[PDB]
């Protein structure tokens, strides 16, 4: 019994969160009020690492709804799975953040987080094992930005020696609701460097093009990009949710992913990624060509542009595991110079005989890649455009902070820049 | 008589001890339920099988082991298993979390807050024998229960069992089986401080198994079922002289003896065949000299290296089936007028033969084939430092540059504790061609 | 090439042949070891905690 | 695509095969510590063998035998042609030797002096090293002990043939040298193109001293012989026209006189240590180059003189034996999407 508390902040954070639990709810065979449905016992084996279960063999999402403001979460309950979530871990306030990283870290999310906390303190109390916890956020704003940090740090104060995971949206032009989300995602990533053990790294701008290009979709909704999020979610999360050969356990992984503290953030990808000539089947060869791609990874990075320090796929499906071996091995001996060669069989594989809903098999791909450097170099060039010119600061000087504050975050990603460039060479 | 208490550790010693207890109990026609049909004596007795197992009033006859494993979930199956009759819970230990992989989390994090239990546990079946002889303790390297709480349970028996011997069955890292990228680290830390308190220790190399498993039982992805059931069959090979009638390798004392001149150089190479797909339409069955012969070939062996080019110390024959000393020896002269089987010159050339009739046994449903006749070579060679050239060698590209250390050092582990135990594998393997190259 | 002890019994038998002839710490200093791990793994978060309330 | 990493940058040979090796475009090099690779061309002394075959899915090839240093090493062939019943003691192409430790350190010091006893009683004997070019000829034992004490590692002492077969004109001293190529199925190919290395200097059974016309080294005629290429361009005369002089002067091919003891005399020592070097049930498979060094006397008798396991090639010859290395030894093993130049010596595994 090793459970995950799960919390969600702010608009992107609910909405991803929720089509999170929309997908490996049917995967579990729970519908939307709670009942179980599915066919196959290995739906219940691992079900109480995500979920509670309540009287009457209802099963309850250990989730923790968190805004400050109330439209996000009240359509969450309005939503499909809506009624699924407890009453009680809706906390939500009213003034809202503003896209703004200070309202959230400082002033309005300092009002609101200690009720926060007592929520989550609770679902702990009633875990037998409590594996850790999973963040779903974005950067850009404010209320996860800002206030969702501020919870890590909290819950890092309280519960030391937990593993905290996150899923953070980052920022890009392209996918822009302000032009403040380089300010706010560069206060956020410091936070992310001190506080989290692993940080799969969402770009919006790779969710963008994976849906105009490689999915033809004419300038999506936040919705279509949010489904690549829920299959991202469900494939990190499947070695943690079905029984798999592996242990699986946030910490092992955290041993085997992150050979260096503040180099956790992951580049998540999957196959397949087809438009709607989907019938076809997908061949072994196709899933791991197609999985190692640049154009099926969510950090919207080039990994020919810098080299794997670990790698982990999840295969899912019944499908040859020795034409998988054969494949993976075909992969890493086809392209080793972008692998380290100072850490021995850095890339391991692991196969679930579960697939998702409506595939016959897929996969999963997890990078602990220094390409990752090109996302935190985009977001420090936009934010050192705007702060050169102090352009847009009076609403974070107006809730307290100073420049002062402005110039660590700045200095602290360029040093993790430079720490991702000399682990390159 | 004298009793033999084992000791699974970890999830790989748990699950291989499952293969050797269920493989026991088929040799000796002891039932699940612990009842043992042919045993005369009702409750009591100083019989060779009672070495490994103590009995009821009820006539139930109960595994002389402890199985211990930080996280639950393994130790679990046994307690609803087949065999769930044999242990009584005492014997079944199992913590809450697991050490993640991380040597130092074993050893001292959580290692520390339940030693004493453990020992506690191991000390009621103590109390249970009348001239116990020592412990085999399996557990793998890679693990971190298997590695870092091993290390601390050998040196607290050193502490209360003194006098008594420890015999050791390992798991060599193998990166066809394993998805953690530190074992190298977990080896070589729990190789260094388990090395002063272990008297002789048998490595299996998973990549020995698995390969085994796939060119003579044709299985294309092995499970962990046909790995350990092939692993129990060399256990029992190697145990059955302690649970038989015979003359050698009678205590465990005699393993040290007969294999171990050099104490640092404590590391058998064992080597087994025939190994026979019961999936074939029907072998031709071997004679000795051909499965005398198979024990100098690279396939067969629990590591694979190159003993003709290293240096023997010591050699031990166990043969199970229909041999007489009349064909072992024909087979020999036969061997050393073909091989090039090159001894120490501080060691005899000669070597010990131990034959047990009953032939070995098989699994129901299992993967091996049964067989009139077979054979394990125990062989302490230079050439298995190989091994540990192969583990050191990766250790040292990961600790260059401090890759994962911090998980070692933020469970309380100094990271100088590192370099001290890389130094002494190098020392291991100054001794291994100080006494095998000229 | 010689056999000697040759031991027979119902079960099997035994014997050896020479092809040529030839040419701790204290539970004192343990639980010392353990403890000063503990008192490292304290130190470290009493700075995360001391960083923490920074 | 095949991966290969390089270990001895002072390989004139392989040098060649990796350059081919790379045209082929289908043949990708990696960092010399990279793990993963197909094929090694490995380091001359101390190649970690025991790292080999470990890494799931490859087929990993090597350039050299574990364990041939045996038949490589001056002492050691000795020790192996004396031991060996394949070769016994009576082996008579290869000359009397002894194997002399230095006394400052088994060792044959009185069985020397016994067989050396029995000639005195042509006696001309030549001590030689694996640490030298450092060699000394002479007659009386005396000279050749003192010699051996004056250093510190193990040195051989061997009768020195008195009556080499001279080539005219010139009355010069000579040897050959053949290369021979061993692939992981253990078939022994012979080079079809071998090498006289030959003396500009006129042979002189009168003086011992002078090690310039005995000594037929490339390095030594071209830096103390001053005919150095006169004859033959380089003291290198190849069997085209090493074979017609044979047939002008003594009326026989090189095929007859001379080629087939060497093609025995390469069987024999090769499929000796066969049983000790063979991978064939080994988890990778090994491959190895061999320069083997003859004499000839003029009773058209050859002799075995030495087997170096890092030969260097011809100059003419680089590129012919070169593909051929990646033709039977790389490619047979890794094929890519004649008449060949090997002679294929039959034999009994
Ligand atoms: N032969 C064999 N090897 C195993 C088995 N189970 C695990 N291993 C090997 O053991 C290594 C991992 O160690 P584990 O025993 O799983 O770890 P542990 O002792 O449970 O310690 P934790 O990290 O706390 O789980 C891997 O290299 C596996 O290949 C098994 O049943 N048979
Ligand atoms: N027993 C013998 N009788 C006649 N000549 C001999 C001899 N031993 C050595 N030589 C001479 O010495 C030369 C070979 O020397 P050797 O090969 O032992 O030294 P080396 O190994 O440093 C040169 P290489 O590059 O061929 O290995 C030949 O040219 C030969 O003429
Ligand atoms: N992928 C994805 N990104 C989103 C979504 N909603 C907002 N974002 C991104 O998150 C940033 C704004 O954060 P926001 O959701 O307003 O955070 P809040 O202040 O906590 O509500 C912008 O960069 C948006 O592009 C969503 O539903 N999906
Ligand atoms: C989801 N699309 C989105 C969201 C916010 C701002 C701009 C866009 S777009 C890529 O359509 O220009
Ligand atoms: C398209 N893939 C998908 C879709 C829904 C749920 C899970 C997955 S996954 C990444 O585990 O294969
Ligand atoms: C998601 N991690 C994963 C997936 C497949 C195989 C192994 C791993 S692990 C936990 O060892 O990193
Ligand atoms: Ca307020
Ligand atoms: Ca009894
Ligand atoms: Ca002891
Ligand atoms: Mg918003
Ligand atoms: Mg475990
Ligand atoms: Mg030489």
């Amino acid at each position: 019994m090793r459970e995950i508390v799960h919390i969600q902040a702010g608009q992107c954070g609910n909405q991803i969160g929720a089509k999170f639990w929309e997908v490996i709810s049917d995967e579990h065979g729970i519908d939307p009020t709670g009942s179980y449905h599915g066919d196959s016992d290995l739906q219940l084996e691992r079900i109480n690492v995500y979920y509670n279960e309540a009287t009457g063999n209802k099963y309850v999402p250990r989730a923790i709804l968190v805004d400050l403001e109330p439209g996000t979460m009240d359509s969450v309950r309005s939503g499909p799975f809506g009624q699924i979530f407890r009453p009680d871990n809706f906390v939500f306030g009213q003034s809202g953040a503003g896209n703004n990283w200070a309202k959230g870290h400082y002033t309005e999310g300092a009002e609101l987080v200690d009720s926060v906390l007592d929520v989550v303190r609770k679902e702990s109390e009633s875990c037998d094992c409590l594996q850790g916890f999973q963040l779903t956020h974005s950067l850009g704003g404010g209320t996860g930005s800002g206030m969702g940090t501020l919870l890590i740090s909290k819950i890092r104060e309280e519960y030391p020696d937990r593993i905290m995971n996150t899923f953070s949206v980052m920022p890009s032009p392209k996918v822009s609701d302000t032009v403040v989300e380089p300010y706010n995602a560069t206060l956020s990533v410091h936070q992310l460097v001190e506080n989290t053990d692993e940080t799969y790294c969402i770009d919006n701008e790779a969710l963008y093009d994976i849906c105009f290009r490689t999915l033809k979709l004419t300038t999506p909704t936040y919705g279509d990009l949010n489904h690549l999020v829920s299959a991202t979610m469900s494939g990190v999360t499947t070695c943690l949710r079905f029984p798999g050969q592996l242990n699986a356990d946030l910490r092992k992984l955290a041993v085997n992913m992150v050979p260096f503290p503040r180099l956790h953030f992951f580049m998540p990808g999957f196959a397949p990624l087809t438009s709607r000539q989907q019938y076809r089947a997908l061949t072994v060869p196709e899933l791991t060509q197609q999985m190692f791609d640049s154009k099926n990874m969510m950090a919207a990075c080039d990994p020919r542009h810098g080299r794997y320090l670990t790698v982990a796929a999840i295969f899912r499906g019944r499908m040859s595991m020795k034409e998988v071996d054969e494949q993976m091995l075909n992969v890493q001996n086809k392209n080793s110079s972008y692998f380290v060669e100072w850490i021995p069989n850095n890339v391991k594989t692991a196969v679930c005989d579960i697939p998702p809903r409506g595939l016959k098999m897929s996969a999963t791909f997890i990078g602990n890649s220094t390409a990752i450097q090109e996302l935190f170099k985009r977001i420090s060039e936009q934010f050192t455009a705007m702060f050169r010119r102090k352009a847009f600061l009076h609403w974070y000087t107006g809730e307290g902070m100073d420049e002062m504050e402005f110039t660590e975050a700045e200095s602290n990603m360029n040093d993790l820049v430079s720490e991702y460039q000399q682990y390159q060479d | 008589m004298r009793e033999c208490i084992s000791i699974h550790v970890g999830q790989a010693g748990v699950q291989i001890g499952n293969a050797c207890w269920e493989l026991y109990c088929l040799e000796h026609g002891i039932q699940p339920d612990g009842q043992m049909p042919s045993d005369k004596t009702i409750g009591g007795g100083d019989d060779s099988f009672n070495t490994f197992f103590s009995e009821t009033g009820a006539g139930k006859h109960v595994p002389r082991a402890v199985f211990v494993d930080l996280e639950p979930t393994v130790i679990d199956e046994v307690r609803t298993g087949t065999y769930r009759q044999l242990f009584h819970p005492e014997q079944l230990i199992t913590g809450k979390e697991d050490a993640a992989n991380n040597y130092a989390r074993g050893h001292y994090t959580i290692g520390k807050e339940i030693i004493d239990l453990v020992l506690d546990r191991i000390r009621k079946l103590a109390d249970q024998c009348t001239g116990l002889q020592g412990f085999l303790v399996f557990h793998s390297f890679g693990g971190g229960t298997g590695s870092g709480f091993t290390s601390l349970l050998m040196e607290r028996l050193s502490v209360d069992y003194g006098k008594k011997s420890k015999l050791e069955f390992s798991i060599y890292p193998a990166p066809q089986v394993s998805t953690a990228v530190v074992e190298p680290y977990n080896s070589i830390l729990t190789t260094h401080t388990t090395l002063e308190h272990s008297d002789c220790a048998f490595m299996v190399d998973n990549e020995a198994i698995y390969d085994i498993c796939r060119r003579n039982l044709d299985i294309e992805r092995p499970t962990y079922t046909n790995l350990n059931r092939l692993i129990s069959q060399i256990v029992s090979s190697i145990t059955a002289s302690l649970r038989f009638d015979g003359a050698l390798n009678v205590d465990l004392t005699e393993f040290q003896t007969n294999l171990v001149p050099y104490p640092r150089i404590h590391f058998p190479l064992a080597t087994y065949a025939p190994v026979i797909s019961a999936e074939k339409a029907y072998h031709e069955q071997l004679s000795v000299a051909e499965i005398t012969n198979a024990c100098f070939e690279p396939a067969n062996q629990m590591v694979k290296c190159d003993p003709r080019h290293g240096k023997y110390m010591a050699c031990c024959l166990l043969y199970r089936g229909d041999v007489v000393p009349k064909d072992v020896n024909a087979a020999i002269a036969t061997i050393k007028t073909k091989r090039s089987i090159q001894f120490v010159d501080w060691c005899p050339t000669g070597f010990k033969v131990g034959i047990n009739y009953q032939p070995p046994t098989v699994v129901p449903g299992g993967d091996l084939a049964k067989v009139q006749r077979a054979v394990c070579m125990l062989s302490n060679t230079t050439a298995i430092a190989e091994a540990w050239a192969r583990l050191d060698h990766k250790f040292d590209l990961m600790y260059a540059k401090r890759a994962f250390v911090h998980w070692y050092v933020g469970e309380g582990m100094e990271e100088g504790e590192f370099s001290e135990a890389r130094e002494d594998m190098a020392a291991l393997e100054k001794d291994y061609e100080e006494v095998g190259v000229d | 090439m010689e056999v000697i002890e040759l031991n027979k019994c119902t079960s099997g038998q035994s014997f050896e042949v020479i092809l040529k002839p030839p040419s701790d710490p204290s539970l004192e200093e343990i639980q010392k070891k353990l403890e000063a791990a503990e008192e490292r793994r304290k130190y470290q978060e009493a700075e995360l905690l001391k960083h923490l309330a920074e | 695509m095949y991966t290969f990493v390089v270990r001895d940058e002072n390989s004139s040979v392989y040098a060649e095969v990796s350059r081919l090796l790379l045209a082929t475009g289908q043949w990708k090099r990696l960092r010399k510590d990279n793990p993963r690779f197909n094929l090694m061309l490995g380091e001359r002394n101390r190649l970690p063998f025991g790292r080999l075959g470990h890494e799931p899915g490859l087929v990993q090839l090597v350039n050299y035998y574990r364990g041939a240093d045996k038949l490589c090493r001056k002492a050691s062939l000795v020790k192996l042609i004396k031991t060996s019943p394949e070769l016994s003691e009576s082996c008579t192409w290869f000359p009397e030797s002894y194997v002399i430790y230095p006394t400052n350190l088994t060792d044959e010091r009185e069985v020397f002096l016994a067989a050396y006893n029995r000639r005195r009683e042509g006696n001309v004997w030549i001590a030689k090293s694996s640490a030298g070019a450092g060699i000394l000829i002479s007659s009386e034992a005396s000279e050749l002990l003192d010699f051996i004490d004056e250093q510190g590692q193990v040195h051989v002492i061997q009768k020195y043939l008195e009556k080499p077969l001279l080539l005219e004109p010139g009355h010069r001293k000579f040897d050959i040298r053949s290369w021979v190529l061993v692939d992981h199925l253990y078939n022994i190919y012979l080079y079809r193109e071998g090498v006289l290395r030959t003396s500009s200097e006129p042979y002189n059974s009168a003086n011992f001293q002078d090690k310039t016309c005995h000594l037929t080294n490339h390095c030594i005629q071209k830096e103390y012989s001053k005919n150095y290429g006169r004859y033959e361009e380089g003291n290198e005369m190849f069997f085209e026209e090493f074979n017609q002089y044979l047939m002008d002067a003594l009326n026989t091919t090189l095929e007859n006189s001379i080629l087939l003891q060497i093609k025995h005399i390469i069987r024999s020592c090769l499929m000796c240590i066969e049983p000790a070097i063979s991978t064939k049930h080994l988890h990778y498979q090994s491959f190895q180059l061999f320069g083997f060094d003859f004499m000839v006397d003029e009773e058209l008798k050859v002799w075995l003189i030495e087997v170096n396991g890092a030969p260097a090639c011809a100059q003419k010859l680089y590129a012919e034996l070169c593909q051929g290395i990646v033709d039977v030894a790389i490619s047979s093993v890794f094929p890519l999407a004649p008449t060949s130049i090997f002679i294929k010596l039959h034999h009994h595994h």
